[PDB]
């Protein structure tokens, strides 16, 4: 497992394309970490990261839409629990 | 599903 915190601000966008969906047994796995962005500029948000919780939101029982909704309206610090699949 | 936040 893993734990990454992406602070908002800076640039603005989060740069992060998650790929998966609770309708296919997939803990929302990142497939594209845009560069020059919070996720790719926090030395942790790297592709192959199955998120299971965003800001204390256990996404394990959430669909790909419930996971992107949190990343869309995150708080000052985007604490994202990740399951690296390297 | 491939979104982009």
């Amino acid at each position: 497992r893993r734990r990454v915190t992406v602070r908002k601000a800076d640039a603005g966008g989060l740069g992060i394309s998650i790929k998966g969906g609770r309708e296919n047994k997939m803990p929302i796995l990142i497939s594209k970490i845009f560069k020059g962005l919070a996720a790719d500029q926090t030395e942790a948000l790297f592709v192959g990261d199955a998120i299971l919780s965003v800001n204390g939101e256990d996404l394990s029982s959430a669909t790909h839409d419930e996971a992107v909704q949190a990343l869309k309206k995150t708080g000052k610090e985007v604490v994202l629990e990740v399951k690296y699949m390297k | 599903k491939e979104s982009l936040v």
